[PDB]
């Protein structure tokens, strides 16, 4: 179970976080921040993509890759051109499921928002979210297929268009 | 207005997402859910689902509202249904559950996989509450589990999993169907889950584990992913599936790990290294196959890897290997180390020069390992004892920058053991120790090292020459020392003096005499330590010395006799 | 050897650092709200480097030092306080808030250096208004019907805001209402010249700047004893807690007569925090309600939960007038486990006066000496304001 | 943890410091946002460049950063490069610059001759200049340089600058004369004296503080001179602002450590005479003795002064004074009672919390060096109940050092009260114990009230383990001084330990010892105690084990002689008996054997070695 996803821009501002379960928000954040930081410390080539951490590296600083952990929480990072995506999962969701869901998410985002900028993501955050949700639901990513994901996003855009000032 | 409603709803959601009251926002959400539009229905449903927990009117209203929306397929039906269900599921009351179940059941029968997925997820949340509903709906699930769409299957599965988390017995019933789905899925994420589920069922039901094990390992073999592989491994390692009979299964899993470790992505690497270590604690043989993988991970720059390696190094060591590793670590550390001792740079690859790199916590562990290694078997086989001794002395130096005291402590304990072993090396070790003591940096921070040293000296003063420097060191440094050290020092000193006098034939050397006098003053001074125990220890040794002095003054040869006459008398006197 | 100095805010944010000399490379930070707390960190290796630290807190800022090995933690701290203070004077004063500090980080650095190289730490060391402010705090122990002042700490600050241009001298004679007044502490612009000025007299020289002229901390116990003062007003506020209680109420009549305050000038804010022991009774056992307390010039608000009275007497009540603060305490109990006893413990009354003398340092005369006359340009200002704070009276019943 | 906190503080300084640097530069071209830069990896290039920018704000800003870094430990920082540039700026007639420059110099001089010499020449010239401001600043640096070659320069200068009428110059000329001696001592001493004299006689606090800060240095060595000079200094203090008073305290600390002028016959008949005081021999006013130091207007004025400054109600001048009084003291000085009285009056005066502790510390230090003094002050340090764990801890440490007779009763009453009252933390109660102990060490008439209290506290209150450790060390000390109250005490303890089989490692270490100790008085009974202990070694930590061994060992001894001749067994001398012989090898052995075996098996060697020796010696008789 993904308990949460976070999409940050280059300037570290999160832009989307989804939490499928409740968890205490003050804890969720702390996690998001630590992850943000570590991201900055990691190099562009590293950008780490992940930061698994024993909790104790939660953060501990001493070897600066001290990773981040919080015990039972694995953090997966993915840098893309200017956005960063971080997924926090519980120990019971398999890493692969998490990675795939990420890689799929990202690929989808790039496919849908080919130029994503922070403004475009923002504006179309509702779309980004929908994508994430759909991917998740019933615990299930139900369309996995990068081609559908790309379409589904369009299906949603069709709705928001019919409403647009409550939207745009 | 509808466009305005969408706006209000956005603001409410933003508040409910914060950590804010949700009950206060329900009514306003319902009015929005009464809008025929499907989008507004969705945004409303989300808020209500984030909120509903407990408030009944909120729920009831949401229900009646969701029902009307469900019953009708709706034709954007996927969305309306889809959202509504999620919504309903995230709402739980018995009144609602009763309603919902009947609604979900109807929806499970929609065509569109999106709908089917949602419906399934919903029936999950519901069941998490109301068992009667489960029962009635248990059947539908079984029928849905058989739909052609892999996402729908994946969902049916997750749900059955939850219900196992809560009910396992009902689902130990369905396990066969689950096993049949896993055998039909192309998708990696889906395979991964199914695997987890079975592991979950195994915690409850070893019978299943058997049926599924082989389904796992075949899937891992057909999927590439990477996660499906890690998973099969965690399952094997967990169900405790393993038991040792299952080593074979485990082996396959490991072999897949070793391949992966050997991919460039640190996430996979770290994971494998861990899984390897674990298996090793559990299966030494696997470790011997995976030594290579480890050594390679040592030259890897990733601190989490390095740490995991050092931990592996501790349970693998062979002699050639030991020596290699030691040197490799010592060297590395002289070259890998510093960054974080100093602060805390982050890493770089690029400098071709490299910022260099180990945290403080690593430096500590390393030293600890070096100590264990020297003591296992027993490394009666460091062939070169010299190297060990050196290493230990070096570690002490670097740790001075580290403190953490524990490093400094462990290092000392070891150094002791080594000295005890390897009589040759003892003199070298003593000389080095003394020098370190006279370098001030050990005094700061390091009492332990001082203590051990002191010990090694009383024991081996019989090898050492300069039993003076040792003593004048120790005497001057005594005032700078901790109580445990002080005590240790005093004691060691006295031990030496006794030995010397008996052995002093170096000449007697006039120094023994001078040194005795000094030791006297000092011990008196220490008689003023806050901890009386240490105080008395001093005064005692003060007398002894005074005696020996009287003796040496008369002769050289006549000294042991005289000392064997008085010293025991004194000491016994005081204590007596 | 090296020394470093750093400054930090109350929230642990570093505001300034400095190093001096040489080779130089969480709880205490938090405890810092206690105004005192940050304390040594050993960077260390065997070069002992020792570190040390010290920190200082003042008015939300804190300062950290370091030293290398030897010097003692004292030389470091002495250097820190000297710095901090120098930061207060400079920055005028009222606050060095992290915002203010960070503002004058530079003037803070140089101020440091000047304190170092010399080798040694150099050690570490027109209108006139006289506003005597006094914050008393007194720990009374009720024994036998008489509240015997066990301790007390009247912290006087005598500030004098000035606007001269030259250096006229001021003599300030302080009267003793036969309490040999023992120590007025004098501000860096003030001189108490030598027993010429006797222990009762003070002489201040211009600064331009407001200046605390003399802080006087009279330890009431000796004074009151030397002077015999059952404070009959002030401080010995005789609180008779009358039982005649019922299960929930009690009436305690605390009269803060200001019989002994007639020339004590205004009291700017007497905050009577009546703590009701909650230490031995659990704040739930002590539910208490304070219903009516009558002041003639202030306000009674109650923080029960926390187990505290606060009665804030506004500065208007001044003389002879006796703000009798009677009223009733009602101990409300959610449990029965309150036995209707609240050992009545320590009623801390923090008085702040203005314009009177912490020790009884009433200035019986202030005389300017310099061949000056009145209207030879010297004016008697208004609005020096001393403030004095201690902690806080405590009557223990 | 601490290193990470320091890095976070540096980052916070860079945030606020970088914003401040940018705003300031608008001007400095700018050097505002630097700091925050270097404070997060700032460098020398940025600095040097700033010096070479033309604008005075920049030239100043630069000088600043340069001083902060070389100071911050951005250690990486060379200092010769900053030096040369700064020296060039010394020859700028702008005081602000001259000042900064001097502040830097000393920064370097801390090491290098050319850099020093350069700074020196530039300083000398500025010293032969009539400008009192520059002369001073310059002379100051010359003093913080360390060098013996610079002495003949600095001197001629210093002499001329003393003979200058200016108060600023007089402040500095003292610093120099001082830092000068700290190096090239002989040629220079005659003058450097007759000089420091005229000086000390200035009014300006920065001048006085300086001559003081000076005298504090030169005299480390030439203390005869310092005296005649030290006076005005001590006088000036009693007369002065509570800031400058603290400074004069620090010095008066060092001086004394040097001039004890000599006792030689010490004339206690000189004035107002303490031991007496000389006047210097070279002045030769009828030689007045040395211990000048405790008496003479210089030393004395110091001690008395310290008192006044402390009596003077200022907590600072008070804490300092205490520190100084801690050093002078020939222990005869602190015994001065006055010093203590002062500190005390302060503490209690001190309302302000930071100070409460400061005072509690001093007091402790003074009690440490002198107890019998803090006595007419205790009732004061009765512990302010509003306070913290450390504060309560200190109070205890005091009450424990103060105890006289007329004070003790009260003290005990207070402690007993505090223990019962404050929700005292474990650590407190722990110290509270170490005190009451240190008390009876002095009073006998009161000791009874003490022990009774302690025991009643231990047995009564619910005490923690750590606490039990102290109380044990205490009851031990009291027994050590008051053997009559002793036996009663022991009985009370034996009862407590036997109850508490749970005791802590340190507690057991305590109790087990006390009984090894009190055994002399009546080691007929001790074999009963040792038994209750051994029984419990095998289950204990290493330190504890060591303690138990020793105390088995001791007990054993005390009575060997009393055992041996008793044990040296069927030796005949023992079936002969003095009194203790005592039944000896058997009872004592049974105890030791257990202990030994128990040690040999503990990892800690020290415990083992002892056991081994103890056995060998015990066995052989």
């Amino acid at each position: 179970m993904i308990h949460a996803v976070l999409i940050f821009n280059k300037k570290c501002q999160p832009r989307l976080v989804k939490f499928y379960t409740p968890v205490d928000l003050p804890k969720q954040k702390l996690l998001l921040e630590q992850v943000y930081e570590l991201i900055s410390q990691r190099n562009s080539d590293f950008q780490s993509s992940f930061l698994v951490t024993p909790p104790s590296l939660l953060l501990s600083n001493e070897n600066n890759n001290d990773e981040v952990n919080n015990e039972d929480i694995q953090i997966i990072y993915k840098n893309y051109a200017t956005l960063y995506f971080t997924f926090i999962v519980d120990d019971q969701e398999s890493e692969l499921a998490i990675l795939d869901l990420i890689q799929t998410f990202v690929e989808s985002l790039d496919r849908c928002f080919t130029e994503v900028n922070e403004l475009d993501l923002i504006f179309n955050w509702q779309t980004l979210e929908s994508v994430l949700e759909e991917i998740v639901q019933g615990g299930m990513v139900i369309e996995t297929n990068v081609n559908r994901i790309v379409a589904s996003v369009d299906e949603l855009n069709k709705a928001a268009e019919s409403t647009d000032s409550k939207i745009g | 207005d509808l466009n305005s409603k969408t706006n209000a709803v956005l603001k409410l959601t933003y508040l409910e997402m914060y950590g804010f009251d949700m009950a206060w926002c329900n009514f306003h959400i319902l009015e929005v859910m009464s809008s025929n539009k499907l989008q507004q229905k969705r945004v409303g449903y989300l808020a209500a689902s984030q909120s509903f927990y407990k408030d009944s009117d909120i729920l009831m209203l949401a229900t009646n509202l969701l029902k009307k929306d469900l019953k009708y397929d709706g034709n954007n039906d996927v969305v309306k249904v889809g959202i509504a269900l999620s919504g309903l599921s995230t709402i739980i009351t018995p009144s609602l559950a009763r309603d919902i179940a009947d609604d979900l059941f109807t929806m499970l029968n929609s065509t569109r996989p999106y709908i089917r997925k949602k419906a399934i997820t919903a029936l999950f949340k519901v069941f998490l509450q109301y068992p009667e509903a489960l029962r009635d709906n248990f059947d539908k699930f079984v029928s849905k589990l058989d739909d052609d769409d892999i996402s729908v299957v994946s969902a049916a599965v997750s749900v059955i999993c939850e219900l196992s988390k809560k009910n396992p017995q009902p689902f130990i019933q369905l396990s066969p169907l689950l096993y049949e789905i896993l055998v039909t899925i192309d998708n990696n994420w889906i395979i991964i889950r199914l695997l987890k589920l079975f592991t979950n069922l195994s915690q409850v039901e070893p019978k299943l584990r058997a049926k599924l094990l082989p389904k796992i390992l075949e899937l891992m073999e057909s999927t590439v992913a990477t996660s499906v592989i890690y998973e099969s491994v965690n399952c094997i390692v967990k169900g405790n599936m393993l038991e040792e009979d299952d080593f074979e299964t485990a082996m396959a899993c490991l072999e897949r790990l070793h391949t992966f470790c050997d991919s460039q992505d640190p996430n996979l690497r770290y994971i494998s290294c861990i899984l390897f270590y674990k298996i090793g604690k559990i299966n030494t043989d696997f470790i011997s196959r995976f030594d290579q993988l480890i050594i390679r991970l040592l030259s890897d720059v990733d601190v989490s890897i390095r740490s995991k390696a050092i931990e592996l190094v501790e349970g693998i060591v062979d002699e050639d290997n030991l020596k290699a590793i030691v040197q490799t670590l010592m060297k590395q550390f002289v070259d890998e180390d510093v960054v974080i001792l100093q602060t805390g740079s982050i890493v770089y690859e690029k400098s071709k020069r490299i910022p260099i790199i180990i945290p403080e916590n690593y430096k500590i562990k390393m030293v600890n390992v070096i100590i264990s290694i020297c003591s296992a078997d027993n490394y009666s086989s460091v062939n070169d004892f010299e190297w060990y001794n050196a290493v230990i002395m070096d570690l002490a130096m670097l740790c001075q920058d580290i403190s953490d005291k524990s490093l400094g402590s462990k290092i000392g304990e070891q150094f002791r053991n080594l000295m005890i072993k390897v009589p040759s090396m003892r003199e070298v070790t003593i000389a080095n120790i003394i020098k370190l003591i006279s370098n001030d940096n050990i005094n700061k921070q390091l009492p332990t090292v001082l203590r051990e040293c002191i010990w090694c000296l009383g024991e081996f003063s019989t090898l050492v020459e300069n039993g003076n420097d040792l003593i004048k060191i120790m005497t001057e440094n005594i005032s700078y020392y901790s109580h445990s050290v002080q005590e240790v020092l005093i004691l060691a000193l006295v031990k030496v003096f006794s030995n010397w006098c008996n052995n002093f034939q170096e000449d007697k050397r006039f120094e023994i005499k001078m040194v005795l006098k000094e030791l006297i003053e000092f011990f008196e001074n220490l008689s003023y330590s806050s901890t009386f125990e240490v105080q008395e220890r001093s005064v005692e040794v003060l007398e002894f010395l005074r005696l020996s002095l009287e003796a040496l003054e008369e002769d050289t040869e006549g000294l042991p006799m005289l000392l064997s006459e008085v010293l025991p008398s004194f000491f016994n006197a005081y204590e007596l | 050897m090296y020394l470093s100095f750093y400054i930090t805010d109350t929230k642990n944010k570093l505001i300034f650092q400095y190093l001096l000399g040489a080779t130089a490379p969480p709880q205490l930070l938090e405890d810092s709200s206690s105004d005192d707390y940050l304390d040594h960190s050993m960077v260390g290796r065997d070069l002992e480097v020792y570190k040390y630290f010290s920190v200082i807190n003042k008015l939300n800022y804190w300062c950290l030092a370091s030293t290398s090995k030897s010097k003692g933690p004292l030389d470091c701290f002495t250097f820190l306080e000297t710095i901090d203070r120098i930061l207060l004077e400079y920055f005028d004063k009222d606050k060095l808030s992290i915002k203010k500090i960070v503002n004058n980080y530079d003037r803070i650095s140089l101020i440091f250096n000047c304190c170092v190289e010399a080798g040694e730490p150099n050690v570490s060391d027109n209108e006139l208004y006289v506003d005597l402010l006094e914050t008393f705090h007194v720990v009374f122990e009720k024994k036998k019907s008489h509240l015997r002042l066990l301790t007390g700490s009247i912290h006087g600050i005598v500030d004098v805001r000035s606007y001269l241009n030259d250096n006229p001298l001021v003599a300030v004679k302080l009267n003793t209402m036969g309490n040999d007044i023992g120590i007025p502490s004098l501000h860096d612009c003030v001189e108490i010249n030598d027993g010429v000025f006797s222990p009762s007299n003070i002489t201040f020289i211009p600064p331009d700047g407001k200046f605390r002229l003399l802080e006087y901390s009279v330890d009431l116990s000796s004074q009151v004893k030397q002077s015999g003062v059952r404070m009959n007003s002030i401080g010995l506020m005789s609180l008779h807690f009358q039982n005649g209680l019922g299960k929930d109420s009690d009436e305690f009549e605390l009269s803060l007569n200001i019989e002994n305050f007639k020339k004590v000038s205004q009291v700017d804010d007497l905050k009577i925090d009546l703590q009701f022991n909650v230490e031995n009774a659990d704040p739930n056992e002590i539910a208490y309600k304070i219903k009516i307390l009558r002041n003639t010039h202030g306000r009674f608000e109650n923080s029960i939960i926390m187990g505290q009275g606060q009665w804030i007497f506004d500065k208007s009540t001044a003389t002879g007038t006796v703000p009798v603060l009677r009223g009733c305490i009602e101990y409300e109990n959610t449990g029965p486990n309150f036995t209707k006893k609240v050992d009545l413990q320590t009623v801390s009354l923090e008085y702040s006066y203005i314009g009177q003398s912490a020790s009884g340092i009433y200035v019986e005369a202030i005389d300017i000496v310099s061949g000056l006359t009145i209207g030879k340009n010297t004016k008697l200002y208004k609005g020096a304001k001393y403030k004095t704070q201690t902690g806080n009276f405590q009557v223990r019943l | 943890m601490v290193d990470s906190i320091h890095r976070i503080a540096s980052a916070l300084d860079t945030a606020k410091v970088i914003t401040r640097e940018a705003a300031a530069v608008a001007t400095s071209k700018l050097g505002e946002s630097s700091y925050t830069y270097y404070s997060q990896n700032i460098n020398p290039q940025q600095l040097v460049t700033l010096l070479n920018s033309r604008n005075s704000r920049e030239v100043r800003d630069a000088m600043k950063r340069i001083i902060s870094i070389m100071a911050s430990d951005d250690d990486s920082i060379d200092v010769q490069l900053y030096f040369a540039d700064v020296v060039k700026n010394i020859t700028t007639n702008d005081t602000k610059v001259k000042r900064l420059i001097h502040l830097y110099l000393l920064r370097f001089a801390e090491n290098d001759p050319n850099l020093t010499l350069l700074s020196i020449n530039s300083l000398q010239k500025s010293l032969s200049d009539s400008n009192s401001e520059l002369r001073c600043f310059a002379l100051s640096a010359l003093s913080d340089m360390k060098m013996s070659s610079l002495a003949p320069i600095i001197l001629h200068t210093v002499k001329k600058l003393v003979t200058d009428p200016s108060a600023m110059v007089r402040g500095e000329v003292a610093l120099a004369i001082i830092k000068l001696y700290r190096a090239g001592k002989n040629d220079y001493h005659e003058e450097l004296l007759d000089i420091l004299k005229e000086l000390m006689a200035d009014t300006d606090p920065k001048v006085i503080s300086c001559a003081v800060l000076a005298y504090k240095e030169c005299y480390a060595d030439h203390l005869e001179l310092l005296h005649g000079h030290f006076r005005r200094y001590c006088r000036i203090i009693k007369q002065l602002d509570s800031w400058s008073q603290s400074y004069l305290i620090e010095l008066l600390i060092k001086y004394c450590k040097q001039y004890l002028p000599k006792p030689t016959v010490v004339d206690k008949s000189s004035e107002g005479s303490p031991r007496s005081c000389p006047l210097p021999d070279k002045y030769n006013e009828i030689e007045y003795p040395s211990y000048e130091v405790v008496n003479d207007p210089d030393l004395d004025l110091f001690l008395q002064s310290l008192n006044c400054l402390i009596y003077s109600s200022n907590p600072t001048v008070i804490l300092s004074c205490c520190n100084a009084l801690y050093q002078l003291a020939s222990p005869l000085q602190m015994k001065n009672t006055k010093f203590i009285e002062a500190l005390v009056r302060t503490v209690t005066m001190t309302e302000n919390q930071g100070n409460k502790e400061m005072l509690l510390q001093a007091i402790h230090f003074l009690s440490i060096l002198d107890q019998t003094l803090f006595l007419p002050y205790t009732k004061k340090f009765y512990v302010f109940p509003k306070d913290p764990i450390v504060a309560s801890i200190w109070k205890i440490q005091i009450l424990s050092t103060l105890i006289n007779e007329s004070n003790v009763k009260e003290i005990f009453k207070e402690l007993k009260y505090y223990v019962a009252s404050a929700h005292f933390p474990e650590n407190v109660v722990i110290m509270a114990v170490k005190s009451l102990s240190r008390c009876g060490q002095l009073s006998t008439s009161w000791e009874s009230h003490v022990m009774k209290w302690l025991i009643d506290h231990m047995e009564s209150h619910n005490l923690s383990a750590s606490v039990l450790d102290a109380y044990v060390n205490v009851i031990r000390m009291l027994v050590q001084k008051n053997p009559t109250k002793h036996l009663r005490i022991i009985f009370k303890l034996a009862d407590l330990l036997t109850v508490q089989t749970s005791l802590a490692d340190n507690a057991r270490a305590g109790i087990v010892w006390l009984f090894g100790e009190i055994a002399s008085i009546e080691f007929k009974i001790c074999p009963d105690v040792l038994r209750r202990l051994i029984q419990n070694f095998s289950n204990e930590g290493p330190e504890t084990r060591c303690q138990i061994l020793v105390l088995s060992a001791k007990l054993l001894s005390y009575d060997i002689d009393n055992f041996k001749q008793a044990q040296v067994t069927g030796s005949e001398e023992n079936n002969q008996n003095p009194p203790y012989y005592d039944f000896s090898g058997s009872r004592i052995s049974q105890m030791y054997n257990a202990v030994l075996y128990l040690a040999k098996y503990d990892d800690e060697f020290d415990i083992r070695d002892r056991a081994r020796m103890i056995s060998s010696l015990f066995d052989s008789g």
